[PDB]
């Protein structure tokens, strides 16, 4: 799981050619299930904050 | 048993569905160890190039593992690796390091493909637990 | 930690033999219902905490190499004169100097008298369309030399290596692949399959069916 | 609980019409009045090509 | 090391001719039940 | 020619195509090749 | 004719070929033959088939020495277990 | 099996022959499993130490 | 086995006609099993000398 969280986390480094380098999927962290999109998250605590 | 898929109609006329399948029965151990009996498709009817009716490309493992209560474990796997060469020259002129490449037809492929399946079983006992689960989803 | 829909089975000849007793699983709950006597209860007791033991699981990792190396030489140089059908023509290279001669007299602009016409290159074209190398025509006064070279060298270098995790002495299929129907028509599967019956022995040495 | 969203759309190349089916037949226990998550299915591609 | 679906199989001949007996092999396990 | 097939294209095909492509003339009319 | 049929191809066909292979006159009009019928004289022709045409008899001299060879190695094995059929 | 990667490691002195000659399948060493692409090896690590 | 051998390794000493005279498949010596190539075999301990 580890090895292709690595290989898919360099695709990130080297990111999707024309789109936003966010948008391609990546394994999360071992047993830390999803993470959402940053642009989510950022959204969601601003939501919070409100 | 979920199917998130297509019906495609195939020769024999059977219906098969192909899709993402995944058919578990799942039955918890002591000791919060789950003991899953899984069929797990993805399978994604392409053409039929050569065929009489429709190929469906699929990739099902099914298996049977015991995996604790909370952690992945890997049901299934595939490294492969491809790397054809080939090269057609003028025999002997295709051989000079700096001119060679005019007579020389070279094609290089290098094919790579990692399909891993992990599968995490989670054991909803009290309702709160489900409520979790459910919520964060 | 056991199938009990599979383990009534086992005990239905320690059951009735036994006794010389209604063993039940009730698959819900993978709990087995056993009305016994008090012995053959305690028996079945005894046969059901042996049984129930953990299975322990392989990981089969198979790993095939298919490593293919092609290396080909076709060298061969052909004389033609069609004025004279005088040919040293070979099959064994791409194309034959007939084929390649008559081909580009085709390929040439006709006369019919004044009219002027421009030939297909339709024969010329199946002629040179097989050359997979260097057919080249050093064309000495009507006499085409039709030399052929090509020094086709292949390489393939495939490593493909599925692995299936399994239950001790459960069979486990692996297939990625395609499903491709053939004329008999049924379906049959055609990739990477992998079915072991992987079975655990004393010392830890799997044995693999 | 059996069920199905399904969605009859082209045969492209099948014979008759493929249906576009997302079944999820199962058994689950529920609480009176929460809510619980039957099934679902996250995924991502990402296709790059140059 | 043997494979007890296959082992139940020949036992069935020492099993009753000797007794003159129920062997069952449990597949999951690898590991056959007597009853003798 | 020295072609080869393991290419895209082989140059037979294209130079053919190139011929047929051009303005052929028979004698006095022009005609213009189909590129096809 | 002295012609052999044993021989890849048969001064008939080929010396027919070169006829049609030739241009013909209907009176003026003149026309250039189809060499369809020397191609598939000559079509077949693995060798060396020359004609030395000594005035109006041409004689085919047909030769080749098809020197073939084949050194295949094919070793497949299996491991089995005693017994057991692989 | 050593045989084998003995042949591949070959190939990989003589490599892919326009390709970077990473790319060309090789064995591992004999039970050593797999080793990352280098240049993933090198990502790793740089996230390791960051 | 031997009787082929010795056909074999002649078709060596008049080798693969255009090709280098290494690729001509030759049985190996009786119960000695496979020799790698030569170019191989001196690659092999090149490696074992690094």
């Amino acid at each position: 799981y580890n090895y292709i969280r690595a290989e898919q986390l360099y695709k990130a480094e080297q990111g999707l050619k024309l789109m936003d380098d966010g948008h391609i999927p990546v394994l999360p962290k071992f047993g830390e299930d999803k993470r959402h999109p940053a642009e989510i998250q950022a959204f969601i605590d601003q939501m919070e904050q409100q | 048993s979920f199917i998130v898929g297509e019906e495609v109609p195939v020769i024999t006329v059977d219906r098969k569905e192909v899709g993402i399948k995944l058919k578990v029965v799942p039955q918890i151990n002591e000791g919060d160890s789950v003991q899953l009996n899984i069929e797990q498709e993805v399978s994604n009817v392409l053409g039929a190039n050569g065929a009489v009716d429709v190929r469906f490309a699929k990739r099902q493992l099914n298996t049977s593992v015991i995996v604790q209560d909370g952690q992945m474990l890997v049901l299934g796997g595939l490294i492969d690796e491809r790397a054809l060469e080939s090269e057609s020259k003028v025999p002997l002129l295709g051989d000079i390091p700096i001119l060679g490449h005019l007579f020389k037809s070279t094609n290089t492929q290098v094919e790579k493909k990692n399909l891993m399946v992990f599968i995490k079983p989670t054991i909803i006992r009290d309702g709160m637990t489900a409520d979790g689960i459910t919520q964060r989803k | 930690y056991a199938k009990a829909e599979d383990l009534v089975d086992v005990l239905k000849g320690v059951s009735d033999n036994l006794q010389a007793v209604v063993i039940a699983a009730h698959q819900g709950t993978n709990s087995l219902v056993l009305t016994a006597p008090p012995d053959i209860m305690l028996a079945l007791q005894e046969v059901i905490t042996q049984l129930d033991i953990r299975r322990a699981q392989v990981l089969i990792e198979a790993l095939i190499v298919e490593m293919a190396e092609g290396d080909g030489v076709n060298l061969g140089v052909q004389w033609g004169n069609l004025e004279t059908g005088a040919v040293i023509q070979y099959s064994n290279t791409g194309t034959p100097i007939g084929k390649v001669m008559v081909g580009l007299e085709e390929a040439k602009d006709k006369t019919v008298t004044s009219r002027t016409e421009a030939g297909d290159y339709s024969t010329l074209a199946a002629a040179l369309a097989g050359v997979n190398g260097a057919a080249m025509s050093l064309v000495m006064g009507d006499w085409t030399a039709l030399i052929s070279a090509v020094s086709s060298d292949s390489n393939s270098n495939i490593l493909s290596s599925p692995s299936i995790t399994v239950m001790d002495n459960g069979e486990a299929s692996f297939i990625v692949g395609e499903e491709v129907p053939v004329i008999t028509v049924d379906r049959k599967e055609v990739g990477i399959k992998l079915k072991v019956v992987p079975q655990i022995n004393e010392g830890d040495s799997v044995q693999l069916n």
